[PDB]
């Protein structure tokens, strides 16, 4: 029986390199929004400041039911040092434009992210939310902002 | 800007 949870394509690719942006990125271009893939190997997504007004946005091209974000941090291939999110909040749109913070109950919705630079922890949404686009917004971090990131769900 |  088939389950809305698989993976919608930031590890497989079937999310192309120009679905993938950010607000911001660290100006040596050696932490671009297209090495924010789950598992890549050359470190990950870091914006050009550390601040929670930073994000790093998935385009899914059409409507999708999104159940579950993964994320991890990264570790600097060149420095060795490990850098992750801690706890983000998620903000979402179905046409681009429209922008609104996750909610559960009146207020956002924390996630509470890693706790080092290399593991994977996944958050379920608390239910199934239909959307084309994805941001999602660093609050608290480690060191400084890295992400790496697979999204959950499937097309409807 | 330092090298991360």
């Amino acid at each position: 029986m088939f389950q809305c949870n698989v993976p919608l394509g930031m590890e497989s690719g079937r999310i192309a390199n120009e679905q993938i942006s950010a607000s911001s990125t660290y100006s040596d271009g050696r932490w671009t929004p297209q090495q924010s893939r789950l598992h890549g190997d050359d470190n990950g997504w870091t914006p050009n400041l550390d601040s929670n007004k930073e994000y790093l946005q998935v385009d899914l091209r059409f409507l999708t039911m999104l159940t579950a974000i993964a994320t991890q941090g990264a570790i600097s291939r060149e420095t060795q040092n490990g850098y992750y999110v801690k706890s983000y909040k998620l903000e979402v749109s179905t046409n681009g434009e429209d922008w609104m913070v996750y909610r559960h109950g009146k207020n956002h919705k924390v996630f509470q992210a890693n706790n080092d630079a290399t593991e994977v922890v996944l958050n379920k949404l608390h239910a199934p939310l239909l959307t084309r686009f994805v941001r999602i917004r660093p609050q608290t971090w480690h060191s400084g902002i890295a992400l790496r990131l697979e999204l959950f769900g499937c097309r409807v | 800007k330092p090298r991360r």
